[PDB]
This record gives structure tokens, C-alpha cells and sequence, in this order.
């Protein structure tokens, strides 16, 4: 898969075309750039990539689109704006969002207009696409111009209609509509082939694009160390962890929903239960030892497993932070996943395995409680990796891109 | 402190 007419990427702190074929690539000044591959288009004059390249061709990008505003909905739903635009003698392609969903234009010389869509719902309880780095595909031959998501077929349309489509237009990376000033998109990995891509090669590139040294949050973004993250549970969705008043336990409670009328949106809240941080770059990667903190009032507590532990499961310790010889301290963060995810596990170590940090029903009557589980070590070890498993965690640090 | 709060942990423990 070397295939690749244009390959953008990082490099001594700035984007380039690394695919042999050296096209000249101009950031302004209003472009954020990262080692992370990561560049944010904003709504300032000068917050534009300008690409001077030198019917079978493929797009391949990830893209993470901010959540609507709660009141601003219907400028969301009607107002389209172009990010990238490819454009010669008023000929090429472009590819515009309109709210939840992200649109791929074919124009001929003629000025001959056909279109593709992928459109994400924004009434899911919890949503993978919504503020989350997703990956986008992009295939097009003599027949059909087709969006894959993930790797996966979304949408396909027929384009025998559509005459000769000039593709070799400069690039024009920029927001362009009816947007708000605090409008924004993330990007990153803009790759162009000059071939239809299989759905057998996108799956391999998903795949590729998806590994990471370090371990990613909720959003898909680096997890890091001295950050304040809200933590959820991948096989209990709809749970949170909260502090049982005046106690030393964590009770699961269900998360609130949107409240305001409009029938148009609904989700759970995220920004709910403990302020947790996770202590000793400031990057956190597979296997190392971490202590599981969160702020009680003002008072930075931690999470400490019960060394008495002769049942499979028991509930874990919320106190201040204290070294105790009948308390486990010590975790080590897991990535037991083989695929793409943004989960990871928790492991209490004395070196043996205690168990996984998950949520289990103990009686009383029964209740949810945040606790070890020995059942979880035998788990992980079962191919395929189960994703909906109650051990896999991700943390929801504060957005831009989400305000609820 | 962390007594109190052991001693509720042992009382949830049950």
C-alpha cells in the first residue's frame, strides 16, 4: 500500500507531503499543529493548509466534530460548511458537514453535482462518533463513489451520470459556510490514493492508523498523568461511580439523560460521579504502575483494594491517601484489546494477580457497587478480547467539543 | 479518619 499520490504528516513542527512525490504543502498561522499528527481548523481568516498537487482514486482521514451546542440546534441541522475543498476550472471534489453528517461532492466540467453522505444519529445514550476521533475512507472508480466507517460500508451511490472530474485542483483545507466563530474541526492522517482501496485494505489501515505507544481517552486523545478524567464502564454504558454519602464504598447509579425539550437530541451525561486522577512526558502507556485517585470536597482521595480477599469479588476502598498494610495500592493499567478501542483495564498486583477493577451486584435486596473481581483474570485470557466486558474503563476528561 | 472510614468499609463488607 505505498499507492499514496499524497500523504500529510507530522514533521519538525509542521505538515508535509511525505509520499515521495513532494507536493508543496503551506500552513498559515491559524492552523494548531502536534507530534500527535493532530491539526485543528478554526474560523480565523488565516486557519487554512494550502496543497499544490504535481476516474480511480481513494481519501482516507480521521476527523473529530464537536458536539451541537444545546441551543444552537437548528443552525446545526441546516447551515452546511466545506472543510476541504478541490477545485479547478470550477471541477473537482469537496467535503462538507452539515450538524451530524459529513457529505462527499463529485462536480464535472459541466458543473454536473452528485453526492454521498454518512450521517451519525445524535439521539444515542452514548454515541462513537460524536466529539471522538473516528476514521473516515473515501473509494471512488468509473461506477461508484462510497464513504467507509471504521473500516465498515456506510453509504454508496451510482456516478455513470457524472462526465470528466478534474482531481488535480489544489487543496484547500479550510471551514468554509454559515459557521459560528467558535466553530472547529480536528484531523489528522490526510492520506490521497490513486486507486479504488478494498474494504479488505481499509480494514488493514483502520487497523494500522488505530495503534499508539501510549494509551487514548473517551475522545481518542492521548490519556496523560495530574489530569482530571470522569471514568466509564464499557459493559455498563449508562453507569457512573459515585461516593456513597459519608462512606468509604463507590455505588453505580445510572447516568441523568438530556432534560430540555427538543425532540431533535438526546444522550447521557459525562461529566458525572468523581472527579478522578490517575498518579505514579506525562503520558500514561501499557503497564505501568499507577495509583487511582479522585477529589473528595477539596481533598485528593485514592482507591485501595481490601488484602483480606478470600470471596471472587469485594467492594474497593474510597479513603484519603494513607499507606495501609491491610490495603492494595498499587494498580497497573491494562490494554488486553487486540482491536480498535479506547478501553483499558485495571489490575491490582502484590508479583502475582489479585484481580481486575470492574462492577458487580453484592446483596444486602441487591445493589451495584465499584469493585475488585478475580472472575475478570480468567476473562481477558478468552479470545476474541470481549469489549463489553464490566473491567474495560475509559476516561472523560472536560471539551470543548462537549458541553452539556 | 481513614479508621472511621475503615470501620464503614467493614460494616458495607458484611
Amino acid at each position: 500500500l505505498n499507492n499514496i499520490i499524497l500523504n500529510l504528516r507530522y514533521r519538525d513542527n509542521n505538515l508535509i507531503d511525505l509520499s515521495g512525490y513532494g507536493a508543496n504543502v503551506e500552513v498559515y498561522d491559524g492552523v494548531e499543529l502536534n507530534d500527535k499528527n493532530q491539526f485543528k481548523l478554526t474560523s480565523s481568516t488565516n486557519s487554512e493548509i494550502r496543497v499544490t498537487q504535481n476516474l480511480d482514486f481513494s481519501v482516507s482521514f480521521w476527523i473529530r466534530i464537536p458536539k451541537y451546542k444545546n441551543d444552537g440546534i437548528q443552525n446545526y441541522i441546516h447551515n452546511e460548511y466545506t472543510i476541504i475543498n478541490c477545485i479547478k476550472n470550477n471541477s473537482g471534489w469537496k467535503i462538507s458537514i452539515r450538524g451530524n453528517r459529513i457529505i462527499w461532492t463529485l462536480t464535472d466540467i459541466n458543473g454536473k453535482t452528485k453526492s454521498v453522505f454518512f450521517e451519525y444519529s445524535i439521539r444515542e445514550d452514548i454515541s462513537d462518533y460524536i466529539n471522538r476521533w473516528f476514521f473516515v475512507t473515501i473509494t471512488n472508480n468509473s461506477d461508484n463513489a462510497k464513504i467507509y466507517i471504521n473500516g465498515k460500508l456506510e453509504s454508496n451511490i451510482d456516478i455513470k451520470d457524472i462526465g470528466e472530474v478534474i482531481a488535480n485542483g489544489e487543496i484547500i483545507f479550510k471551514l468554509d459556510g454559515d459557521i459560528d466563530r467558535t466553530q472547529f474541526i480536528w484531523m489528522k492522517y490526510f492520506s490521497i490514493f490513486n486507486t479504488e482501496l478494498s474494504q479488505s485494505n481499509i480494514k488493514e489501515i483502520y487497523k494500522i492508523q488505530s495503534y499508539s505507544e501510549y494509551l487514548k481517552d473517551f475522545w481518542g486523545n492521548p490519556l496523560m498523568y495530574n489530569k482530571e478524567y470522569y471514568m466509564f464502564n464499557a459493559g455498563n454504558k449508562n453507569s457512573y461511580i459515585k461516593l456513597k454519602k459519608d462512606s468509604s464504598v463507590g455505588e453505580i447509579l445510572t447516568r441523568s439523560k438530556y432534560n430540555q425539550n427538543s425532540n431533535y437530541i438526546n444522550y447521557r451525561n459525562l461529566y458525572i460521579g468523581e472527579k478522578f486522577i490517575i498518579r505514579r512526558d506525562d503520558i500514561v502507556r501499557k503497564e505501568d504502575y499507577i495509583y487511582l485517585d479522585f477529589f473528595n470536597s477539596n481533598r485528593e482521595w485514592r482507591v485501595y483494594a481490601y488484602k483480606d480477599f478470600k470471596e471472587e469479588e469485594k467492594k474497593l476502598f474510597l479513603a484519603n491517601i494513607y499507606d495501609s498494610n491491610e490495603f492494595y495500592k498499587t494498580i497497573q493499567i491494562k490494554e488486553y484489546d487486540e482491536q480498535p478501542t479506547y478501553s483499558c483495564q485495571l489490575l491490582f498486583k502484590k508479583t502475582d494477580e489479585i484481580g481486575l477493577i470492574g462492577i458487580h451486584r453484592f446483596y444486602e435486596d441487591y445493589k451495584n457497587y465499584f469493585c475488585i473481581s478475580k472472575w475478570y483474570l480468567k476473562e481477558v485470557k478468552r479470545k476474541p478480547y470481549n469489549p463489553n466486558l464490566g473491567c474495560n474503563w475509559q476516561f472523560i476528561p472536560k471539551d470543548e467539543g462537549w458541553i452539556e | 479518619a481513614f479508621s472511621k472510614l475503615k470501620e464503614k468499609f467493614m460494616n458495607e463488607l458484611h
